[PDB]
């Protein structure tokens, strides 16, 4: 997953 | 935020910029909930750097004066002791801030609502999530506040393999994945506003997006599950  | 539109000036008073001390100047890095007048709800991967923090409450564009805006330095910065930077599939995602000073309440600055401890969405529940981030994947920041209307997946359906499968935990939120709207960069510790019994509060953190992009179908936006954590963020309040 990307944290954004 | 991708897919948004412009929010007015005074629809979230409770969406803070959290910003970091670049050289001779600031830069936005994520976002954050006002929930005292002193303390701050934001992502725990947004401040587990080494960096310096100020809170900006009362802000709409991060590049023209707004003349409504107060400027805050963080005085400590407290993250869920279970939050694993390496891992945020895990979940934990939350940090508490206090700040230095009060800040003061207006039309532009309000304290967030959050929801009763262990409160859960019907699937599809109409949310917004609010923020300065990218305009599209890999894209760059919004100047002004952007909002997104991103309705609620269950957990049961976000969890399905056509989804998140077990990357989603019962600890976070879904929201969105038309593949058209969705949080990005930037957007990180911000806030998801739920409309529940005619009041908007604030029920998940912006914490995560696809490797494959901010914006894609059946990956939704995945936030922190606020209600999971109001015994924590209590805890930390009344102790601090
Ligand atoms: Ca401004």
């Amino acid at each position: 997953v990307e944290p954004i | 935020v991708v897919g948004g539109t412009e929010a007015q000036r005074n629809s979230w008073p409770s969406q803070i910029s959290l910003q970091y001390r670049s050289g001779s100047s600031w830069a936005h890095t994520c976002g954050g909930t006002l929930i005292r007048q002193n303390w701050v709800m934001t992502a725990a991967h947004c401040v587990d750097r080494e960096l310096t923090f100020r809170v900006v409450v009362g802000e709409h564009n991060l590049n023209q004066n707004n003349g409504t805006e107060q400027y805050v330095g963080v005085q400590k910065i407290v993250v869920h002791p279970y939050w694993n930077t390496d891992d945020v599939a895990a979940g934990y995602d939350i940090a508490l801030l206090r700040l230095a000073q009060s800040v003061t309440l207006n039309s532009y600055v309000q304290l967030g609502v959050l929801p009763r401890a262990g409160t859960i969405l019907r699937n599809n529940s109409p949310c917004y999530i609010t923020g300065w981030g990218l305009t599209r994947t890999n894209g760059q920041l919004a100047q002004t506040l952007q909002q997104a209307y991103l309705p609620t997946v269950d957990y049961a359906i976000c969890s399905s393999s056509s989804y998140w499968g077990s990357t989603v935990k019962n600890s976070m939120v879904c929201a969105g994945g038309d593949g058209v709207r969705s949080g990005c960069q930037g957007d990180s510790g911000g806030p998801l506003h739920c409309l529940v019994n005619g009041q908007y509060a604030v029920h998940g953190v912006t914490s995560f997006v696809s490797r494959l992009g901010c914006n894609v179908t059946r990956k939704p936006t995945v936030f922190t599950r606020v209600s999971a954590y109001i015994s924590w963020i209590n805890n930390v309040i009344a102790s601090n």
